[PDB]
RNA sequence: CUUGGAUUUACUGAAGACUAACUACUGCGAAAGCAUUUACCAAGGACGUUUUCAUUAAUCAAGAACGAAAGUUAGGGGAUCGAAGAUGAUCAGAUACCGUCGUAGUCUUAACCAUAAACUAUGCCGACUAGGGAUCGGUUGUUGUUCUUUUAUUGACGCAAUCGGCACCUUACGAGAAAUCAAAGUCUUUGGGUUCUGGGGGGAGUAUGGUCGCAAGGCUGAAACUUAAAGGAAUUGACGGAAG
């Protein structure tokens, strides 16, 4: 029926990676980040640049034959935050509005089963 | 300068007959050249696919299956069972407060020499007439529930082949029997096989794999 | 003087509780002292449900939720207004605020 | 000063006195 | 004498003629007089038995391991030393093992090893405390003690000799491509100074 | 458990301690049970069993050594083996 | 009378070699001169010969062991590790 | 750090730590502390007891055991964090806060160390004084409950009692300078037993002596001189780069 790809979205608090792969994920089709769309470091994770990255990969998907995508949304994970960054919401929305078809949605944030000593120290970062 | 998508060739992924929707989808790889073949570079790949996609029924939506390709037949790929997993939201939805989480694992090999780790998870069930806030089982009780799970997972996996086990894992054959056995010790809810892991595989038998593909 | 009878934590009949790192700043805080919040949110904003449903290849697909248990220290929570300073009498009220 | 730092300051001074007495 | 590891005399029967064949093994810690030692492919996994590396499960502690099939013992022979079997490649008939220095090596699974730890461990924990103890230690090994520092010699005797103050003068890290008479000091040293952190 | 039964036998019934006493008891047919310590040499142990097999006498293998078997009997010396000649108030014979 | 407060067997070295080197020797030298309990005959008559040689005066059994103790800590780990590995292979 | 392919992607593999969610005004322990599974080894509290001995007891100078973290000694490990150090910012200056690395250390085995806001800032044993609802373990009687299995001798749930605990809510007969306290009550209506500590603030836990420790230091521990205050709880105002 449709041509299922896999859109693996990385939504941190400093950047947003929109990475469209095959079902295995061993083959990369498109990968455009927030910093490829803006010239300032501060708005690389901004939802504005997130849709721009999401629109470019969507155009990349059609021209190679991709018609539908599975969504692998995740945060930084590990010992760091588990909530997705701001760029994940607008990029997926733009992917929905870019003519692509959406399949499954799942959050694949890597979660430790305990963990290593998280950076910052005992007293954390004091601002 | 090279447009690297001109030299990709599309292939077809096929699920075994134990699964219903055998048309998984399509993959891509560089064309086969004299130096490196496309066939050897395409086998061994792992595909994570939802069980609702392999069965059609949306009841199986929260379990995703890994499929490992080990044979190539022209444009089609002959895959095999590689593992089982729960969706992250589902396993997080199961773990509520004021209830006891009991989880057991065991490493066991099948009749056809497929060494597996089967992960079972169960929770205490709140009675309809219960008044108290929490539903906790005693530590001695969860040990017996854990003891019952392991001796059943060993009994159901080591007594059947890998292909027959796939016929059990889909309809929760192991999960329902654990609930019956652990019933007299403590009422349980949401007894599941949340993870299956392949560790060691036997000597390759593409004939038996061909027997799993029609 | 003693501002709280519970001493700002929940350790009674206990010697030591293993500390946790603040989500905001990774500061070590005792587990029974940390401000903990259960968070079950949608993947998409409520406006983004119309355009996701139409693009779905599955008929009547339920959107999975975003489950999290957040941890804060006293400084993390107050600055983010997770908790607010209460009067001397209203400090004793430990029933949850009525919001939902 | 801070009480902790005054205790630490005296320890450095106390060790100076011990080292001086070691010469004789 | 000259060896920290004790030796065990083990008597076998000769398979082909009426004779006793006497072997000198390196004694593993826990081996006693009158103990039966089994050597071969079908020998059980017991301390002191000689087994091919392929017949030992992963994590087995072995000693006097062969580098090549039939060289009669090459690795892990000093007191307190042993070899850990990391993994197997039955398809290639190879075995990954860990050497006392920390090196990982690939050996044929036909190579043999003796199960256990070489006896006499902890010998270095006690100080010698005396020049006489070192004298007696090297009296049964070779003539290498005592050692005069090259920097304390004259320029004829050593590259480091000479000068109005005892000093090397030039970098003591010497190239690997240097010739005999130059290789005095730290040969082909990748780094120098106190070892800080992991290696 | 067998430690308790044996201790009562020493206090109540008749027994002999030692390899020489035990073999004489087996020869005379007076032995009801022969208990052997763990660290007894196999050659002597395999000889005690042959005597016991000929006399048709049960054998119990004490799990501790001659030091532990000795102190179970209330002795301040090591007992490598013993033969219970007359089980008294205890019931050590019925269980082995 | 307690003849030495702390040096013990290292009182033969007088005032030489440094306190740390002598107290490092004392820990090891007491172990190497002690009598140990024989695992074969059960008597406490096991004495060191050379390094790694531990003979029993009673039963004439010689066992290979540590340089200064009958058994090193590492060897005891191997006996247990080998034992469990042997069990799995032999079921 | 990156066209010498950085970041990202999937598979594989190894190293060490650590046991997320479950996780609580919940449990165990003399305290410090204790959270993957199973096995082994030896302990312990509570409850049950128409079992057993008969005062064997409480608190304790002197003297012992254990004692977070950091630190010391010698091996092994050193993934991540990270004192020191170096570096990029900010700043008048920052050798600080923020960012990037990073050595000891974090881990472990043999030993030392004996200190913490080691706090419940509340010594231990004992008896009494007010109501209430929860909760854990044991025990004792009873279900429109659910379940083994079809039911009982199942289990869970429910309702009642109790002993023990961790505690919580209201009131203040009573106490207190007050905050507050079911003990901080039964204290000028002053006495159940007992151990320890304090005599205005500094100087000062300093000097010296002694003693223990490898050291770092621990314990014991002044005086000269100096000062009319220092401090506790609460009130009004003022202020706040705190909230509403
Ligand atoms: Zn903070
Ligand atoms: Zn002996």
């Amino acid at each position: 029926s449709q041509v299922f790809g896999v859109a693996r979205i990385f939504a941190s608090f400093n950047d947003t990676f929109v990475h469209v792969t095959d079902l295995s994920g061993k083959e990369t089709i498109a990968r455009v980040t927030g910093g490829m769309k803006v010239k300032a470091d501060r708005d690389e994770s901004s939802p504005y640049a997130a849709m721009l990255a999401a629109q470019d990969v969507a155009a990349k998907c059609k021209e190679v034959g991709i018609t539908a995508v599975h969504i692998k949304l995740r945060a930084t994970g590990g010992t760091k935050t588990k909530t997705p960054g701001p760029g994940g919401q607008s990029a997926l929305r733009a992917l929905a509005r870019s003519g692509l078809r959406i399949g499954r949605i799942e959050d694949v944030t890597p979660v430790p089963s305990x963990s290593t000593r998280r950076k910052g120290g005992r007293r954390g970062r004091r601002l | 300068v090279v447009d690297p998508f001109t030299r990709k060739d599309w292939f077809d992924i096929k699920a075994p007959t134990t699964f219903e929707n055998r048309n998984v989808g399509k993959t891509l790889i560089n064309r086969s050249t004299g130096l490196k073949n496309a066939a050897d570079g395409l086998k061994g790949r792992v595909f994570e696919v939802c069980l609702a996609d392999l069965q059609g029924s949306e009841d199986h939506s929260y379990r995703k299956i890994k499929l490992r390709v080990d044979e190539v037949q022209g444009k089609n790929l002959l895959t095999n069972f590689h593992g089982l997993d729960f969706t992250s939201d589902k396993l997080r939805s199961l773990v509520r407060k004021w209830q006891s989480l009991v989880e057991a694992n065991v490493t066991v090999k099948t009749s056809d020499d497929y060494v597996l780790r089967v992960f079972a998870i169960a929770f205490t069930k709140r009675q309809p007439n219960q008044i108290k806030k929490t539903t906790y089982a005693q530590s001695s009780k969860l040990r017996e529930v854990r003891k019952k799970m392991i001796e059943i997972m060993q009994r159901e996996v080591s007594n059947c082949t890998l292909a027959q086990l796939t016929s059990k894992l889909i309809p929760e054959v192991i999960g329902r029997e654990i609930e019956k056995s652990t019933q007299t010790i403590f009422p349980l809810q949401n007894v599941h096989i949340r993870k299956v892991k392949l560790l060691k595989q036997p000597k390759f038998d593409l004939g038996s794999l061909l027997a799993l593909h029609g | 003087p003693k501002k709280r009878a519970s001493n700002g934590r929940n350790k009674k009949g206990r010697g030591h509780v293993k500390p946790v790192r603040c989500l905001n700043c990774a500061r070590c805080v005792p587990k029974d002292k940390a401000i903990k919040r259960v968070t079950i949110r949608n993947m998409v904003e409520a406006a983004a449900v119309r355009d996701l449903s139409e693009a779905s290849v599955y008929a009547e697909y339920a959107l999975p939720k975003l489950y999290n248990k957040l941890h804060y220290c006293v400084s993390c929570a107050i600055h983010a207004r997770i908790v607010r300073v209460r009067s001397r009498t209203d400090r004793k009220i430990r029933t949850p605020p009525q919001r939902k | 000063m801070r009480d902790k730092w005054r205790k630490k300051r005296v320890r450095r001074l106390k060790r100076k006195r011990r080292k001086v007495r070691a010469r004789s | 004498p000259g060896r920290g590891a004790p030796l065990a005399k083990v008597a076998f029967r000769d398979p082909y003629k009426y004779k006793l064949r006497e072997e000198t093994f390196i004694a593993n810690e826990g081996v006693y007089t009158g103990q039966f030692i089994y050597a071969g492919k079908k020998a059980s996994l017991n301390v002191g038995n000689i087994l091919p590396l392929g017949a030992c499960p992963e994590g087995t502690i072995v000693s006097n391991v062969e580098e090549k099939v039939g060289d009669r013992g090459a690795l892990g022979r000093t007191s307190g030393n042993y070899v850990i079997i990391i993994g197997h490649n039955p398809d290639e008939n190879k075995t990954r093992v860990k050497l006392p220095s920390g090196a990982k090596k690939i050996i044929s699974s036909d190579a043999r090893g003796v199960i256990g730890v070489v006896a006499g461990g902890g010998r270095i924990d006690k100080p010698l405390l005396k020049a006489g103890r070192a004298f007696h230690k090297y009296k049964v090994k070779r003539n290498s003690w005592p050692k005069t520092r090259g920097v304390a010699m004259n320029p004829v005797d050593h590259p480091h000799g000479g000068g109005n103050h005892q000093h090397i003068g030039k970098a003591s890290t010497i190239s690997r491509g240097a010739v005999s008479g130059q290789k005095a000091g730290l040969i082909a040293a990748r780094r120098t100074g106190l070892l800080r952190g992991t290696q | 458990n067998i430690n308790s039964k044996l201790a009562l036998t020493i206090k109540s019934g008749k027994y002999t301690l030692g390899y020489k006493s035990v073999v004489k008891s087996l020869r005379t047919g007076k032995a009801k049970l022969v208990i052997i310590a763990a660290n007894t040499p196999v050659l002597r142990k395999s000889e005690l069993e042959y005597y016991a097999m000929l006399s048709k006498t049960p054998v119990y293998y004490f799990q501790g050594g001659n030091n532990e078997l000795g102190t179970v009997c209330g002795k301040l010396f090591r007992v490598g083996t013993l033969s219970i000649l007359d089980a008294g108030d205890s019931d050590i014979l019925s269980s082995i | 009378t307690k003849r030495t407060k702390k040096v013990g067997i290292t009182g033969k070295f007088g005032v030489r070699y440094g306190s740390s080197l002598r107290r490092q020797t004392k820990k090891l030298e007491v172990q190497q001169h002690a009598k140990y309990d024989c695992s074969f005959c059960g008597k406490r008559t096991v004495q060191r010969g050379a390094t790694g040689i531990w003979n029993c005066k009673s039963c004439k059994k010689t066992v290979a062991g540590g340089a200064y103790t009958v058994s090193t800590a590492a060897a005891a780990t191997v006996r247990s590790t080998i034992r469990r590995l042997r069990e799995l292979a032999e079921a």
